[PDB]
Order: C-alpha cells, then structure tokens, then sequence
C-alpha cells in the first residue's frame, strides 16, 4: 500500500529487508535500495549472510538496475548525496534512512528535498527537534503531522526502555547504572588502525573494549521520568551478534524479592508487551537469541535484588535482528497512521 | 646517514618503526610520518599494540606535530594527497610507502614530486616497477632505481625456499596455497567490498582469496616465470601465516634431503632469512620472528620421488617489516648521490 | 523398523539425530541414547545447539531415563563400559558408536556383547574394519559385515571427487592439505594432550595435525593406495572445512575439463553426495549442506597440463551425519537376519 | 632457601613457575613439578606458550625426569594420587596446588600426609577451616603455626577485595552488586558438549556465558565488614585471557563525586597498595593489560557516581599472570614468616 526505500544496505538496513520480506503482509513496500556498490553487491550480501545465513529465496539479478525477490523488482540507485536520489520520481512514501550519518535534522531531511514523504533514523538523532520512539513504550505518542522525521533509537536503548518501564511503572525506579556486554559492530576497526576513539581504534575481535553510549540517558527520550536518572557504559566482546545489558537501580519500593521482581515481566511480558518484552527461565547463551523478535529478554535465573532497595537485571536482545525488527514495526505504524570535521572515520 | 620518512603510519608502518628501533647502527633515520592520524593516534597505537604488545620505549605526544620515542623527535604531518608532504622542504632521501593506496608509477611518484628521493613501496609493485625479495635478488639494485617494492609478505616467504628448491632439485611446475591471518583489508561484518569473499565476515570465515606472491616469485626467481600459481584462505586469525608449497622437480628425491637443502642454506646463504624448525609448534609461537620464512621440517613430505610438499611459517607483519627495514637498510648501502 | 542406539551423544551424535528426524520414511528408529549425561544433558543440548541453532522440535525431558521429541520417545542411560548398556534386552539392531573411543574391534565389540546386532562407528576404523563411503563403495557393504566404519569428515569428502578425478584422468600421484574448523579434540588453552600441537590454543592458532584421509582414500579407492597423502591445519572456526588436493594426473587436461567432469557425475551419479558452487562464498555459507562435498569451480586450477589442484568445502558435521544416515540407512536395506 | 612444589602444571601453575623465575631473588625454589604427562608434555608448555609466548630461557630435558631452566634442575613427577608423591623424600616445605580439585582439608591435606609442610591452594577452599588471605589486604593475618592450609582466593575476589577495601574503608559501603565480563576459562566447554553446568557446556568460544561466582561473597573472607552486602553474577566472552569487573556498591558516605573516588584509590594506590592497586586514565582495552603485576586496576574515565550515593567502578586485571603472581607473594609470605627468625563431573 505504502512505497518505502532503504537508504544504506548494511547489516541494519539489509536486516530490515529480510525482516520485511516473510511477513504477515505489511503495508510497507521496498521498491528501492541506495547500495553504494550496484545490484551485484546488493544482491550477494542479501542473499548470502554470515550472521543470518543463505537468504531462502530466489533472488536474482534483473536489469542493470533491478534485482528481485521471489519475482517483486526492486530499483535499486547508488549515490552519497540523498539530493540526487530519485524519491520524488519513484514517489517514495518512507526512507530507511540507515548509513548512521544522516541522524540530524538538516541530513535526513536531504531525503525530504529529494522528494521523499516521510524519514525514519535507524539511530538516536543527534538534532533536538527529531522524536524518538520505541514500540512497546511510547508509539501512541506518533501521529501524523507530527514531524516527518523519526528516530527509532539505539539497539540499546530499544531494549533498555522497555523493561525499564515497567521496573519503575510497578516499582519506582530511584535511579542507577548499567553495562552493557556487547557484540563489536561495523564501527569498530578490525586490527588495530587510526580511528577517533582510541578504544574502538582496537582489534574489535580480541578486546574486552569499554566505550561511552548515551543509550542510557535517552532512555528519558521516551520516558520522562527518569531524565537524568539512568547511565552508563558498554562494553565490545569478540561476539558478532546478539547483546546483554546489565541494570542496577535501586528501587523505590518497598525491597522486594527477586522471583517477584519477574512476575512484573512476566505478567506485563504475556501483556502489554506481548512482542516486545519475555522472560526466558531456561539457561542459555548469546547464541541462543539469534534472530529473536523481542526487543528484550530477560534471564530470570539471573536477576537479583541485593538490599531490597537494590535490583539488578540482564536482559538479551538481538542487536540486529530485533531492532531491525522494531524498525519494521515503527514503519508499520507511520503506514496504519496514514490519510573532528564532513566524515569521521569513513 | 640516510633521512627517512614514513608514510601510511598503519600495521606495516609501525611495524616498521619498530622492526627498527630495535637494530643496531641502523643506516636508516626516520625523521617524519605520514598518515591520516594525528599525533594522538600516532604515539598511543605506537604504543599499544594489539599484536606486538606495548611498546618497551617511552612514547610521549611531544609537540602539535611531533611525537617522541626514547627523546629522538619525529613530525606527524597528514595530508591525503602525497604531492604536499614536505618532503622536499626536510630533504627526505627515501619513503615507506605503506598506505596500500600508491602502488603505481603514477601514485608512488607523487612522493619524488614532493621532494622524496626515493620510494620504497612496502607492497607488491603494480605494473613496471623494480621488484626485490631481500635474500632472492637484492644485489639486482642499483641506486638507479627511484621506485621499488619490498614484494608482498607471501612472496617474501615463499621465495626464499623455491629458489632452494629449484636451485637443487629444479622446479619444473607447482601450486601453493597460503593460510593466511587476517588483514585490515577485509571487512569486520558482512560489508560491501570489491571482493565479495573479502567483502564477508573476515572473523567467522574462511575468505578464499587471490594472491599475486603466486605469480610475483617469478618475479625476482625469473627462472619460475609461469610454473607456480596459488590462492589464498584468509582464517580468523590476527597475525602469523602459513604456505603450503607443492612443486614437482625433476631429480628424484625424498622427504629429509629437500629439509637437509634447506637447513644448508638456512646456515649459511640465507642465514637470517630462511630456517627450519623441529619443534611441533603452531602460529603464536612465530610472532616477532626476525626471518622470512620457517621451514616446519616435520610436516615436509614427498610422493612418487618427484612430487614435494613443504609447509612454511611466517609473520606477515613483523617478519616482513624487518625484511623492510633490510631493503632501505641496502638503499643506504651501495647509494652515491 | 531398523531399531538404532545412539552411543556417544556428541556432536556427531546429535548432528546426527537431528539429520534423522528430518528424513522422510526413515528405515531407521531411534529408541535409546547412551552418553555420560544426564537426562537434563541430553534434552538441553539437543534443542540449543551452538551451532545449528535451536532445534525446531518439542524437546521436553519426558523420563527419569529418556527424553521427547515431538512425541517420540526415547531412552538415556549411562553406563562407561558398553557391554553393560542393554542392548540385547531393548533387541538393538544397529548402534552409532560416536563417542570416539571404540574405534577398534575389541572396543566396538562390546556393544555386540551388550546384545546388538551391528556397530557403525561414526569415524575411521582402526585396525581390520570394513570402511565405506556412501557414494564412494556402498556396494561393497554386506549384511554379513558386523562392524564397519563411515570413514572421517575429511575422506568422506575427498573421496567422492577423487574417484570422479582417477577415474577419468587418473591419479598418479598427489597430497592434499584440509583447511579443518577445530573439534572437541582439540585444547581450549595451552594443556596436555598426546599431540602437542592440538595441545595448543585451537582459537588462537592455525594447528597442524595429521590426518588419515590421506591413506584412508586407499581404503575405499585401492586403486589409489600409497599416492595420496596430507596434512591438516585446525583453524579458528566451529565448523565446515575446505580441502585442497592436488594431484597429477596422466591425461593432460584443462581448468574448466576438470570442473564440467565434477559437474556430470554431481548431476547423475553422485547426486546428492557432491556438487559444485560458482557463487564465490565462504565457510558459513555452507552449514547444514546436505552434500558431503562441494567443489569451488572458480578456484579450480591446472598447471603444465597434469598438475591439477581443487578446492572443496564440507560441513564436517552436518554433511557427515548426513552420510552417517544414509549409511545407516542403507544398513536396514539390505538386512536379512 | 625454602623448597617448593608445584601440584599440576597447567595455566596458574606454569604461569606461577614463570613468576617466579624472573624475580628478585624469591626465598621459594621449585624443585619439582606435578604434570601427568612426563618432561616432554611439561617442557614443551613451559616453553611455548599461546598467551604468554615462548619463555625466555634455555630449557632443556636432562633425565628422563628432570628438565632445566638456565642449568637449575627440576625434578618432575606424576600421579594424580598425592599420597603417592614424594614430598617426604625431597623434603618439600610449600605445595601450590594448582589443579581446582584438591580444595577442601581432607584433600589438599593428602600433601602434608605425603611429607609436606605447607599447602597453598590456587583456588577458594570448599572447606571452611581453611583460611583465606588475599595479598594487599589482610596478608599479616597469617602467621606460622596458624593452619599449614592456605588459598589464596580467587582470580576475581583477588582483584576486587583490594579496591573494594579502600572503597569501604574510605567511603563505607553500604551493599552493593556486581559483573564480571571474564574471559573463558579451561572449565568451559570448546565446542557444546555435556557439562554439569549448562552454560560452561556451550562453546567458550562463541558465547556470552553467564555463570554463577562466589567471588563476590568471598570478598568477606578477608573483609569481614562486608560479610552479606556483595554479590553478583559472572560472563564469559570469547577473549583467552585479561578481564574486567564492574561493581555497583551504593556507598554510605555523604555523596561524593567522581573524580574524587578515583583519588582515594590513586591515594591508596601509589601508597599501602603500591603493587596491588593502580589507576590507568589512559583509555586503552583488555589486551593492553596482558601480563600486569597489579592485581587491580582502575578504568578512571569509566569510574561514575551516579546519585550521589551509588558509585561505580570497573577495574581490569590478567586473570592468569596477576593471580599468579599473587601466588608467589603469598607464597613468598609463608618463608618470611618461618623459623629460623623468632557424582565428580566437569568433563
Ligand atoms: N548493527 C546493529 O546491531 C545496530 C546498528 N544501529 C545503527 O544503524 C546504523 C547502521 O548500522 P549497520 O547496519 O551496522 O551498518 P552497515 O555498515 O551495515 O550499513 C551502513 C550502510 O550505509 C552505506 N553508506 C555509507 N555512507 C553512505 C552515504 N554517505 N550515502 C549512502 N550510503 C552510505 C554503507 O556503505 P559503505 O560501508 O560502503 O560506505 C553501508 O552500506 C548505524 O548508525 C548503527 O549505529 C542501530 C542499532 C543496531
Ligand atoms: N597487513 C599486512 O599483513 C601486510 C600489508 N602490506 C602492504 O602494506 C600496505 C599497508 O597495509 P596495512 O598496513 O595492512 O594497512 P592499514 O590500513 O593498516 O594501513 C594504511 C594506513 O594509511 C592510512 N591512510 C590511507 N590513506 C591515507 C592518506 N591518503 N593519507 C594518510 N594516511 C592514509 C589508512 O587510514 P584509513 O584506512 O582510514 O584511510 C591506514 O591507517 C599495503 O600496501 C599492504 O598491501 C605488506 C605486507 C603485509
Ligand atoms: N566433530 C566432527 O566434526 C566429526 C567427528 N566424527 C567422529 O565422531 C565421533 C564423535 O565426535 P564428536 O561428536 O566430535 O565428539 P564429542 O566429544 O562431541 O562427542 C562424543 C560424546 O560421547 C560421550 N562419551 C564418551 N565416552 C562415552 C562412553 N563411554 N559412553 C557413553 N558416552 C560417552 C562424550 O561425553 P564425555 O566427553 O563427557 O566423555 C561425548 O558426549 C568421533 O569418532 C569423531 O572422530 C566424525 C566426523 C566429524
Ligand atoms: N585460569 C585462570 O585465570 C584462573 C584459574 N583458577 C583456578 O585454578 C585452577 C586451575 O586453573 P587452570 O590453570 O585454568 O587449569 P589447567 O587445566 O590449566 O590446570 C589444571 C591441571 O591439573 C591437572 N590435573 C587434573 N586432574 C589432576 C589430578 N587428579 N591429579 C593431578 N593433576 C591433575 C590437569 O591435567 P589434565 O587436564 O590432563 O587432567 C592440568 O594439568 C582451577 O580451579 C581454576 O578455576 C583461579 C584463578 C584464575
């Protein structure tokens, strides 16, 4: 019903695709890909992924300009500058905007001269004037005529906010930190080599790398409440996919148990969030939450409350795969709510 | 005696630097570097390394455009485009090329435009360029040539024991296959690539890749022209490669004569480039080893008196650093004006 | 029908389960499942695999001494010494010994004591064992035979492309080197281990180890015995591995020849055991491949006309278990009293 | 001086043996080595090492049962039995035992019963009549004559009871809970295969691994006061060695600052803790700490209070070498402090 692009085939945007494609039967409609590389190296890497695996479906390359999925084409244009893009003429409804340098007001909107409807950042803003939302919290708070760009947050924080909610909608939360153990990512430089964070400038496939993340502090972006509350660090291990969060607020209530604590999940998780949070008891690893559609998982055996005011949380969740799944969610809705420096390190 | 100048600061870059610190009387001096750090990234990542481990050398960020290491200063200068470096300006006699980007007549050159005397590409050299393989042919210099490449850390390996070979047993045909750590070349993630098996995971694969070290023996072995071709597996592995030669020679021999050439030479002509070792060990136990190549004598073995097989070790960083180092340490020999 | 005891649930154990339930009219039926874990082991293990990823089944742990799955009811027992398991009490047929420790006729033998019938040891037979190679000399397989071997990974996979070489080129001569995913045999770190070498890291290194496929081809091929031989090297990768062979054969030939020839026997004789891939891919691009070899075409390269050299991708695992079935499968054809 | 022992050659145990050797002039001589598998499989990994990297020094094999470092002799035994073991014969005065099975009295005991005087365990004691002592912290708590069984913790609680220490003795902790992102250890499964622990069963190597750890509690086994208010869970990820923790206490004291809680460790870093505890601000990663004689450091720029009360820290510290050389502090204490003065499953 709604025609949408993807500008930026990699791993998020590429994850998107997939993502949309074995659906119920999405209003969404990819017609268009801006892969900086042509149908060829669009198509290899859709079909063929070392996260995901072979791609099941014929997929073939039509046109000079033109690849399809299961017979649907798909355009596909290749170009840095989103002003020489052709949205207008193909009438684009939505971008994916998915390269991580389009994330202010004045970039992404690149993609509105264009001709293009509608923005979705696949990354936290880096503007003011840009919302952020994240399904399972605050989606309501999206309507039509209410900015034609959007930002669906950070893998993080998309996985963060959700149980954080009901942690202080059904406890009170006073305030606390958080780690995150997280999977290296593109970002990141393969072997030591010249990159503007001396940290991500190491072997992404041999550190423990500590480096900075706002996802904390824009947990307040969708919820209020906690502004200035929440914080903390993040952590790279030599896993490619599939992250873990470690919460550490000191409740407000009462002090209650921990087995409790979950029950709140549990019961909002079959609930309100049925989709988005879930609470798995059985004892697994990373591994074992590959293409996982919940925005966040938390492993029951492994939360605890220390002083009865202090609890602690670990939570999994897809960095990929669910975000990428949620981005097809907040792209679902725009549709039913329808009538030093520039570079940086490449 | 001869100022040097470093450009494209990366693994081979300091790799280099390093390779070179610790030689003794060292003809060579490294007076400027060149890469698009600045000089925070250059001291701390001369410093820290993943591979190498810190550096045993005090490493301080002296000046806006300088770095220093053990008091003696070096400027840290960083424009992309080679022609502006002021190498004219600091009389720069020779240059490391180590950027991976001018490999070419056209690129390398940029660098005598900027005042450069001489560039060293620390690659194989692309089109007509002077190739030469420390050990296999390095009294094929002259202080003639303005551009030359140090071949590539394969060749480097592999070389040194075919001209053993062929050189003894005569070489008639062979393939090879090098198992092959890692490079910043290949991608961390899934990414577009002109490569498409280098475009893939790099950490999770096993990435078969092209290598010209195949072709390239020939080369500097210009008896070999057309007899050796291989390829290449890029494993999950940072550092430290291994060749698997096959060739086919005419006089008939068997499995400890080929090892007993090599360790000849090994003590004599090309002691310091080539050796051999009993000892079962495996790759980390080849990190920062000064020699070329590493004959796994244990592994070495012959089929039907003519068919020989022979593994080799190799530390496609530091190992090729230090061969290098000993090419511009010959560019500072034998050089007259 | 045929009734079949898993012992040794590893991962050619599971791999090998799992492979089953997913054929269609399986001659096969597994009733019991005997290794040193607990029901909880079995049950966990058999749904999340770290390597093909949870099982899509209902795996609940039904039993103080067997597990579900899908309904299906199974046994799990533990018992060290085999000739305790009962395996004449529950009239077992067939067992798949994987454990990796009976591999020999008086090891393996102690099932037939506990009361089965037949032992199929999912890896090469030491010592006087008949050894088949589906696709290879299936033929050659009798009911009479009570103890046979499904040969290793390796051969399984460079055996169905060696035939289809000699017999239409014919083999001289030749060695070969198995790029290897590592396995539960090698050392998590640096500890004891009767090879110092898969004593080493296994994920930090590129270890050589010797393998029998080299000779092994013989076993199912004699027309080869004493032309083949190899090393391995266990890179950094939980599974699927490559093997480069290179043998030279008397019929001088050409790239492409050799390629097309693979391709015919991959379309018609060989259909379903090799097959060939041009999409220029990679290790993880061949997990859960039904195959037990794929050759990479556009790698393939001759030299001098009779020096020929081919890649060939296997899931040393998956692949195997296939043909571990498809042995077993064949077992309870052919089966009389 | 005195003559040493070291039951089980693996990891901590050869990482011990290399401590020792290039040291000042330790009171310690190993004498004899515990490794089941003969001089060649003992040499070899003594020698060649894929985390330290080959070992400095001639070694070579005399005997059949007795190799060398630089010309010093090491007689090496084997049997997995200690009461076997000639302790007695060679008079051996210290055992560190270092294979993770003898841990509790009746156990690690079987050494004193075989000739020996004093043993060390590298690892938390499964008794409770075993003391445990943690250099840097409560060290002078041992003294001769005072339990001839000691442990020397565990590689973490070796690494937060320091700074956990100046923490509470400088800010008073009220409770608080903790992570520790570990790198994978022996005890994990290379590939997913049976374990009695379902998470160590899956592949070390390819997993984030949450396990459970005592080492948060321990800490009270050398600092009483906190006896109940630690705790936490553990995660290993795919990195050989070199690892970090991440405590979350939320103090008692007034409401201090970031920067602040950092100089109080910088305080007690460069002074009573002057070799235990240190603070890097250079922002390096776990790989720039390989081989560190410190058994805590400090990520300065991670350090963040965040409500005034609640403050955090993430310290690093090489599992292996660090612990190891703790070993040989604790070990070197023992021979200062001596006369001459005043259902079994894993695998
Ligand atoms: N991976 C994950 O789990 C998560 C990532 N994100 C965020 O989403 C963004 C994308 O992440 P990821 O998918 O990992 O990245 P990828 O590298 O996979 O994708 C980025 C894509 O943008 C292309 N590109 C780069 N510059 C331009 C340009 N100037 N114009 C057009 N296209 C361009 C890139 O091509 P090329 O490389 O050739 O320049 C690449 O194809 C980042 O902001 C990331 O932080 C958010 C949540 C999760
Ligand atoms: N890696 C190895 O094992 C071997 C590599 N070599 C050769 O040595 C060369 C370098 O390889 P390697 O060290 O691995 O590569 P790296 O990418 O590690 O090093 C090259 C460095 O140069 C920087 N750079 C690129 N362009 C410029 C520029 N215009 N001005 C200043 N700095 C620039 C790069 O930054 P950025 O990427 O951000 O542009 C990078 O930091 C290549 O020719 C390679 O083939 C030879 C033997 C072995
Ligand atoms: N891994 C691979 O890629 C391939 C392996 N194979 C062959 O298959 C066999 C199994 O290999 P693999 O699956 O990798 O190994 P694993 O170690 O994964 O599996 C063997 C299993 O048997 C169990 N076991 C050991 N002894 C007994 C016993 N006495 N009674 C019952 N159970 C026991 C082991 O438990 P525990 O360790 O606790 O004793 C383990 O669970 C070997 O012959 C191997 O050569 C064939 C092709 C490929
Ligand atoms: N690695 C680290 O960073 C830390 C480890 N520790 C603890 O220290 C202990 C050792 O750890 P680690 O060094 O990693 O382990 P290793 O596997 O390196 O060492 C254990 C050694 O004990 C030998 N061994 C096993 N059983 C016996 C026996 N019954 N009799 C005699 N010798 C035996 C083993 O040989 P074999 O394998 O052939 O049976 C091996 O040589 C464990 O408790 C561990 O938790 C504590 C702090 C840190």
């Amino acid at each position: 019903k709604l025609k949408v692009a993807i500008n930026g085939f990699g791993r998020i945007g590429r994850n998107f695709l997939r993502c949309w494609h074995g659906r119920k039967d999405s209003p969404l409609d990819v017609v268009v890909v801006n892969d900086s590389g042509g149908v060829k190296s669009a198509t290899h890497l859709l079909k063929y992924d070392s996260i995901l695996g072979t791609f099941k479906a014929d997929v073939k390359i039509i046109d000079n300009e033109t690849f399809s999925i299961d017979g649907k084409p798909i355009k596909v244009v290749s170009n840095r500058d989103p002003l020489k893009l052709p949205w207008a003429e193909l009438g684009i409804d939505i971008v994916i905007e998915g390269t991580g340098v389009f994330v202010d007001g004045p970039g992404a909107g690149k993609h509105i001269q264009a001709g293009a409807k509608k923005v979705i950042i696949t990354a936290p803003a880096k503007g003011s004037d840009i919302p952020t939302y994240v399904v399972g919290v605050n989606e309501k708070d999206y309507g039509h005529d209410v900015a034609n760009i959007i930002s669906n947050a950070s893998c993080t924080t998309n996985c963060l906010a959700p149980f954080v909610k009901v942690l202080d909608e059904e406890l009170g939360i006073v305030k606390g930190t958080m780690t995150t153990t997280h999977s290296y990512t593109g970002d990141q430089r393969l072997l030591d080599a010249s990159h503007r964070d001396l940290r991500r400038a190491r072997a992404a496939a041999l550190n423990i790398v500590p480096t900075s993340t706002g996802a904390a502090k824009a947990v307040s972006l969708v919820l209020p409440q906690l502004k200035g509350k929440l914080n903390g660090i993040a952590l790279r291990v030599p896993t490619p996919n599939v992250s873990v969060v470690d919460l550490v607020v000191n409740i407000e209530k009462v002090g209650v148990t921990a087995e409790d604590v979950n029950n709140a999940f549990r019961k909002a998780a079959a609930g309100p969030l049925k989709g988005v949070l879930d609470v798995c008891d059985i004892p697994l690893v990373s591994v074992d939450f590959r293409c996982s559609d919940f925005s966040s998982t938390i492993d029951s055996s492994l939360t605890m409350v220390m002083g009865g005011d202090m609890v602690k949380v670990v939570a999994w969740y897809d960095n990929e795969w669910g975000y990428s799944q949620r981005v097809v969610d907040l792209a679902d809705l725009v549709a039913n709510k329808w009538p030093f420096c520039c570079k940086l390190y490449e | 005696k001869l100022k040097v100048a470093i450009n494209g600061f990366g693994r081979i870059g300091r790799n280099f630097l390093r390779c070179w610190h610790g030689r003794k009387d060292s003809p060579l001096d490294v007076v400027v570097i060149n890469d698009t750090g600045g000089v925070k990234q250059a001291s701390h990542l001369l410093k820290y390394d993943s591979i190498l481990g810190t550096f045993d050398a005090d490493v301080k960020t002296a000046g806006d455009s300088a770095i220093s290491v053990d008091g003696k200063v070096i400027k840290v200068v960083s424009d992309r485009n080679p022609v502006n470096l002021p190498w004219g300006d600091m009389g720069i006699d020779l240059v490391i090329e180590g950027t991976g980007v001018f490999v070419d007549r056209d690129g390398a050159g940029k660098h005598l435009q900027a005042g450069a005397k001489k560039v060293l590409i620390t690659a194989p050299g692309k089109g007509d360029i002077p190739t030469y393989v420390v050990g296999v042919n390095e009294e094929g210099y002259t202080h003639a040539d303005t551009i030359i490449s140090n071949a590539s850390c394969t060749t480097n390996c592999l070389a040194p024991f075919v001209k053993v070979l062929d050189q003894k047993f005569g070489i008639i045909k062979g393939t090879m296959t090098t198992t092959h750590s890692y490079t910043g070349d290949q991608r961390l993630l899934d990414a577009s690539h002109r490569d498409l098996r280098r475009a893939r995971a790099a950490c999770l694969n096993i990435v078969p890749t092209s290598t010209g070290a195949a072709k390239a023996v020939a080369l500097v072995l210009p008896n070999l022209k057309g007899k050796l071709n291989g390829i290449a597996l890029r494993v999950p592995t940072p550092n430290v490669s291994v060749v698997d030669l096959v060739v086919q020679v005419s006089k008939k021999t068997f499995a400890e004569e080929v090892n007993a050439a090599f360790r000849e030479s090994a003590d004599n002509e090309l002691k310091g480039i080539l050796s051999v070792c009993d000892e079962p060990l495996v790759s980390i136990d080849f990190r920062c080893t000064d020699v070329s190549s590493t004959i796994d004598s244990s592994l070495t073995m012959v089929m039907g008196d003519d068919m020989v097989k022979v593994i080799a070790w190799y530390d496609n960083e530091w190992g090729y650093s230090q061969r290098v180092v000993d090419l511009a340490d010959i560019v500072a020999n034998k050089w007259q004006a």
